[PDB]
RNA sequence: UGCAUACUUUUCCUCCGCCGAAAGGCGUAGGUAAUCUUUAUCAAUAUAUAUCGUGAUGGGGAUAGAUUAUUGCAAUUAUUAAUCUUGAACGAGGAAUGCCUAGUAAGCAUGAUUCAUCAGAUUGUGCUGACUACGUCCCUGCCCUUUGUACACAC
RNA sequence: UAGCGGCGAGUACACUGUACUUGC
């Protein structure tokens, strides 16, 4: 399930991926998205396990969610899960 | 002769044997065309004279066809992401697995399963 | 090396060009001819690249702007224009006219055909603008050069 | 009903002198009748192209395809994939998209031509860069014309 | 049922609610005055219902 | 010899003067070379502003373009161009030998 | 000399009613091997019946939603018509066909009180409406498209009551006497 | 609603009439009494 | 022994040349019958009959189509055969027949030695179709 | 900045400097709204 | 893998030979262009033969599901795309409405424009060449002479 | 840079040039 998920290495992510986030993932995942990578596995290795994890300040519509940075939320309160890896976030106004 | 029921309707006694198997399931015509050449019954009669044994070579080559020559990517719902792997399920479970799909994408909760749920098309119907 | 199409391209962006440059510059005189006083212009362009109906266009835009009345500006151009030798000639003024009520006015005499294709071979056309206290001002001259003979003209000897 | 009266002085010195229809199909029949080439086991379940959309209930279309692009071979002595796909084009259906056409899938035609390479008709020269048919092919589908001919005429 | 022959010597006018009607000096009793529809040119053939009806001429 | 220009005049008065300097100069030349002429096309539309009927009118350009060949000198044939040509044309060279 | 269809050169043909010959227009500079004459039909006003009668009726008859300008088509159907009716009738269905075209188009409308239609009129009436009926019997109705023609043109003929063309006129004729 | 089968001038369309059946049987019947359309025999 | 003609109408264009021989008449490679239409057959034949093969029976007209469609081709060749046999009756076989020739061919019809210029009408704007205008909603 | 060589940023103009009505048929890249006026002084003719 | 830097020339279509159902991927012919795409030939209506033979059918493809590849730093609001699955109207359209007189109606397509990707738009181009007048002001909108106006920002 | 050819070497048939390749 998950353990082979985090173990595991990014080009066979990327094949477990569909072919759209195997592109993204070859082309490009730049600077933005490591130091955010980063930030994320301080806030969840520094936050509690009993409580949620805090969402990610300077917010962005194009982050792929890779299973390595489990917990996190938007600030809309959908947890990202292993059936929302491949779904990037979108998580914006959709209100009624 | 004509008139021979199974899990389906198969009231196509005078209709023509290949429309015939279309016609059960798989009304895109081709995973049933695979599988009318793979139990290789012939075209040029009609489905006036089709025979049990027939009809169970039809449900074995149903039964799972990758191991037969049939592509992966010839293969209905390819991936469904997990950690196994899928095939088209007849009919009924395959209308069963289109609900667990449905129903998972429904956990999922994101924009185009909101909008289903609110009665919209996902790239936008456009009613503007 | 580049392609012939883009190169016809080119001619006429450069001609194009040098019509703006021709028309900022030459405000001070008519149209004493282009060249394929002269070194400030030529250094500049190889650093960059590398009867007049117009000068009556800009000689009336020049006495409108420089402060005299529009009916005696126009009665004497047009005398220059019947002395200069063309048939015809037509000017046409907008702006304020010294009102808030715009206001427009053509100078017509002689034949002065405007429509089809001898017509736009025969005529030349000009138009001018300047910059006016309360706006800007338009002065468009067509003048017509006396005429291979035109060709509904009949006359036998 | 298909002869009709030639009131000219024939020559019959090659398949261009007889119709493409009747020899595609004829020449399908020999094709089959010999064994020349394989079915072959992967064909049967791939459309010929994608615009065709639909299974193409004949069950011979390798073959007589096959007969129809020698027939192309010799009537252009210089072609290729692309040959083949523009003569072979149909239309297509994108949904609720109008009608607009494209080339068919291109990998029958080349095992088609890489099947007559092996055989031994074509021939691969940097000269004349399409597809030729060789001298032995020339002779062979000569006398083979001329056979037809005179099979269909006395 | 029948007809009655005739011919035309002459197309007189085009009238009508719409230009529809052509009146003719059509032929049984020599002078016969008819109303017709369509290209009549000089020199064509026409059929009568009745030998003794007459158009109103304008 | 390769002759081009966007009015016809041009080229036939140059080439004019390039066949009665060969018929002068008596060489081996090759004959007149009449290409099918070449138009190019951009489709606009007039109302700077959305207001109004469409419209749409065509531009064109008939560049001409001939070539010719002559057993002469390089040197004079140029000399020649160049004091019989006005430079709304342009020319390119390329000889022969029989 | 010249044959239809290298089958027939119509060395006989009915006296009709004194015009419909001319205006069919069928003659030896008309003769024709095959249906899509190109030639010009618009000059004047005699142009338009100056094209043979078999002209005018296989080019009316493609006309029906998708079939615009199915001139193929139209050529094959009416020479397999012209077998059919040869084989089902032994009269030369050429004579058939100028029977239908003699019996078949009214004499008299009713625009305002009525109209004489004029011969070349009439024969585009007949030809239209033998073409109506023609599609009436081709909008879904099992049958094939030469058989129908079959069946409209030897009722025209024989002033069957089959003859949605017969029919029509009798409407025509009907409704001008009533009125008129 | 087609009501015709297979079991019981050689034109397709007036053998179907006769015998009541399809045209696809009736071709059938044809081929099976001389031995898309043409010319008649 | 040799001559060259033309004919034109509609898109498709066709070059004809007439040389001595036995009869033997090319549309490039393949006969004049396989071109598919019988019905175009027909119209292709009719120069024959009214010309006549005894004396064709001599003559090799060698044919050329490139372009335009099928009808468009069949009657541009109908052009080339008919101006390429009254030039070759006008120089080498016999010149008296080609009077009657000609006058055959002209009181069957006059479309037979030149063709229509009837082409394509240039597209105008405010509609898909030439002669169509923009569906106006009021 | 963050510019990309594709695209509408990627030129524009050479008179109106504008982004907008931007023709690139045989490399002139000039709006039309100028190229209009232009047509003649460039060389562009109108006949059909 | 990154920054800084020196070189071929990547930056257009592409034929071909291969890889891949395809999507697309790999290397190279040609061309600043009647010379390479391609054009002694690039589409479709057809045409001819075979499956089917008028039953909302097997027609029809709205509907959505699983993905493969590229385009683009960025496609999630599933751009495009190949596969497989999915089966909405529709028995030819009330009151009204538009356009149209000959290679044109109409039908069938196709070129180019914006282009990192994308025609269902706009503008050209071609194939199938038809039914029908060759006139009338009755309707609608305009031009005219006369008349009557208490209308002149003008019913 | 388009073609019409002529024969220079031909690929198979006709017989007392032709379908297809090479160049001046």
């Amino acid at each position: 399930d998950l353990d082979k998920l985090l173990d595991l290495s990014q080009d066979e992510l990327i094949k477990l991926f569909k072919a759209r986030q195997r592109r993204k993932f070859q082309r490009g995942i730049s600077k933005k998205a490591k130091s955010l990578l980063k930030k994320i596995r301080k806030s969840k290795k520094n936050c509690e396990p009993g409580e949620k994890p805090n969402p990610v300040p300077t917010h962005l519509r194009n982050m792929t969610i890779i299973p390595e940075m489990v917990g996190s939320i938007v600030a809309t309160n959908v947890e990202i899960k292993p059936e929302m890896i491949g779904y990037y976030l979108g998580e914006f106004s959709i209100t009624y | 002769q004509h008139i021979l029921r199974i899990l389906n309707t198969n009231v196509d006694g005078k209709e023509k044997v290949i429309i015939a198997l279309t016609a059960i399931k798989g009304i895109g015509k081709r995973m049933a065309t695979v599988i009318c050449k793979q139990a290789n019954v012939d075209p040029t009669k009609r489905a006036g004279e089709l025979t049990t044994e027939e009809i169970d070579n039809i449900v074995h080559i149903m039964s799972t066809p990758t191991q037969f020559k049939i592509p992966d990517w010839f293969l209905n719902r390819r991936k469904d992401l997990k950690e196994g792997k899928n095939i088209h399920v007849i009919a009924n479970q395959l209308d069963s697995y289109l609900r667990e799909d449905l129903e998972r994408m429904k956990k999922i909760r994101l924009h185009r399963g909101l909008r289903h749920h609110w009665g919209l098309r996902v790239r936008g119907q456009h009613t503007k | 090396p580049i392609s012939k199409k883009r190169k016809f391209i080119n001619d006429g962006v450069f001609q194009a060009e040098l019509n703006e440059f021709l028309a900022r510059i030459l405000a001070e005189d008519g149209y004493s001819g282009v060249e394929v006083r002269i070194r400030e212009l030529t250094s500049l362009v190889q650093k960059r690249f590398f009867l007049c109906a117009m000068a009556q266009a800009e000689s009336l835009r020049y006495k409108l702007l420089k402060g005299l009345a529009v009916r005696r500006a126009c009665y004497g151009v047009l005398r220059h224009i019947m002395e200069s030798g063309a048939k015809g000639c037509e000017v046409i003024v907008s702006g304020k006219l010294r009102a808030q009520r715009a206001k427009s006015m053509k100078f017509r005499d002689g034949y002065l055909i405007s429509t089809g294709e001898p017509s736009k071979r025969f005529v030349n056309t000009a138009t001018r603008s300047a910059q006016l206290k309360q706006g800007v001002l338009g002065i468009k001259v067509k003048i017509m050069l006396p005429t291979s003979i035109l060709p509904d003209n009949i006359s036998v000897l | 009903r298909l002869l009709e009266p030639v009131p000219f002085v024939k020559t019959n010195n090659c398949i261009k002198d007889v119709d493409a229809d009747l020899f595609i199909r004829s020449y399908a029949t020999h094709l089959k009748l010999h064994n020349k080439i394989t079915y072959p086991k992967w064909c049967t379940f791939v459309k010929t192209g994608k615009g065709r959309k639909l299974a193409p209930l004949n069950e011979d279309w390798y073959f007589i395809r096959a007969s129809s692009i020698l027939r192309r071979l010799y009537l252009h002595p210089d072609i290729g994939v692309g040959f083949l796909r523009r003569q072979f084009s149909s239309k297509q259906r994108r949904g609720v998209a109008p009608n607009h056409t494209s080339l068919a899938s291109g990998k029958i035609l080349r095992s088609i031509l890489q099947q007559l390479e092996n055989l031994g008709y074509v021939e691969q020269n940097p000269k004349k860069k399409g597809r030729r048919l060789t001298t032995k092919g020339e002779n062979a589908i000569n006398n083979f014309a001329r056979y037809i001919n005179k099979k269909v005429y006395n | 049922e029948k007809s009655k022959l005739a011919k035309v010597e002459k197309v007189l006018g085009r009238t009508g609610s719409r230009g529809g009607v052509i009146q003719v000096r059509a032929q049984f009793g020599r002078f016969l005055i008819r109303n017709v529809k369509g290209p009549v040119r000089e020199g064509d053939i026409l059929a009568l219902l009745e030998t003794e009806r007459e158009a109103r001429r304008l | 010899i390769a002759l081009t220009s966007k009015n016809l005049r041009a080229i036939e008065k140059v080439c004019s003067d390039i066949m009665k300097g060969a018929k002068e100069k008596n060489l081996n030349v090759s004959g007149p070379v009449r290409l099918p002429v070449k138009t190019l096309r951009i489709t606009t539309r007039k109302s700077p502003c959305g207001e109004g009927t469409n419209t749409w009118d065509r531009f064109e350009l008939r560049i001409y373009k001939r070539l010719i060949d002559l057993y002469s000198q390089c040197e004079v044939v140029t000399q020649m161009t160049s004091i019989n040509i006005d430079p709304v044309v342009e020319v390119e060279v390329i000889i022969t030998d029989s | 000399d010249i044959k239809l269809f290298k089958k027939w050169s119509y060395e006989e043909i009915n006296i009709a009613d004194l015009s419909l010959v001319d205006c069919i227009a069928v003659s030896q500079k008309a003769c024709v091997y095959t249906p899509h004459t190109a030639g010009r039909y618009q000059k004047k006003r005699f142009r338009k019946a100056l094209c043979p009668i078999v002209e005018r009726l296989v080019n009316s008859m493609m006309m029906h939603g998708r079939n615009n300008g199915k001139k193929l088509k139209a050529i094959r159907i009416v020479a397999y018509a012209f077998e059919i009716i040869h084989l089902m009738t032994g009269e030369n269905p050429l004579q058939v066909f100028v029977n239908a075209v003699q019996k078949g188009g009214p004499r008299e409308d009713s625009t305002r009180q009525a109209v004489d239609v004029s011969p070349l009129r009439r024969v585009n009436q007949a030809i239209y409406l033998i073409c109506t009926g023609a599609r009436n019997a081709a909008f879904r109705n099992i049958k094939s498209i030469s058989e129908c023609l079959a069946e409209e043109i030897i009722n025209c003929a024989n002033e069957s009551s089959s003859s949605y063309a017969i029919k029509k006129k009798d409407e025509i004729e009907r409704v001008a006497k009533a009125n008129r | 609603k087609l009501n015709h089968a297979v079991f019981i001038v050689i034109t397709p369309s007036a053998i179907a009439e006769k015998y009541k059946v399809n045209l696809s049987v009736a071709r059938a019947v044809i081929n099976h009494l001389a031995d898309s359309q043409k010319l008649y025999t | 022994k040799r001559v060259q003609t033309f004919g034109k109408k509609k898109t498709a264009v066709a070059v004809a040349t007439v040389t001595n021989g036995k009869g033997l008449i090319k549309l490039n490679g393949k006969n004049l019958d396989l071109v598919e239409p019988y019905i175009l057959k027909t119209k292709v034949y009719e120069p024959l009959w009214l010309i006549g093969s005894g004396k064709l029976k001599n003559l090799d007209i060698r044919i050329r189509v490139k372009g335009g469609g099928q009808t468009s081709q069949i009657y541009a060749i109908r052009q080339a055969i008919g101006k390429g046999i009254i030039s070759y009756y006008q120089k080498y076989v016999d010149e008296s027949t080609k009077k009657e020739l000609k006058d055959v061919l002209l009181r069957y019809d006059r479309s037979l030695l030149v063709g229509d210029t009837r082409r394509c009408e240039p597209k105008k704007f405010g509609g898909k179709g030439a002669r169509a205008r923009y569906q106006k909603s009021y | 900045v963050h510019p990309k060589k594709y695209g509408q940023g990627s030129r524009q103009c050479r008179v109106c400097s504008n982004k907008h009505a931007i023709i690139r048929k045989y490399n002139i890249n000039i709006c039309r709204q100028c190229f209009r006026e232009r047509a003649d002084i460039i060389g562009f003719k109108k006949y059909r």
